[PDB]
């Protein structure tokens, strides 16, 4: 409860793994190129 | 073989054939850029 980092370092990865959610719903639909599920 | 009479009626050979959205602005951008621009305003 003393190492602050770690709560800052939960935010990283939340951010980083909303930024590849985008990048991997456009490589998605890209490589698409109906509707969806 | 017969008698015709005047033309009573003129004709030819004719073609027949067979004969916007409330929100047709979006139309220009495909639904999957509207989406993609919402997440990416969220994200930046």
């Amino acid at each position: 409860k003393t190492r602050h980092n770690i709560i800052l370092s939960a935010g990283i990865f939340f951010v980083s793994a909303g930024l590849s959610n985008i990048i991997g719903i456009i490589v998605y639909i890209s490589a698409n190129a109906y509707s969806y599920g | 073989v017969i008698d015709f009479s005047k033309p009573f009626m003129s004709l030819g050979i004719s073609i027949m054939i067979k004969k916007p959205g409330v929100f047709s602005f979006l139309d220009p951008l495909a639904y999957e850029i509207w989406m993609c621009i919402v997440f990416a305003y969220i994200g930046v």
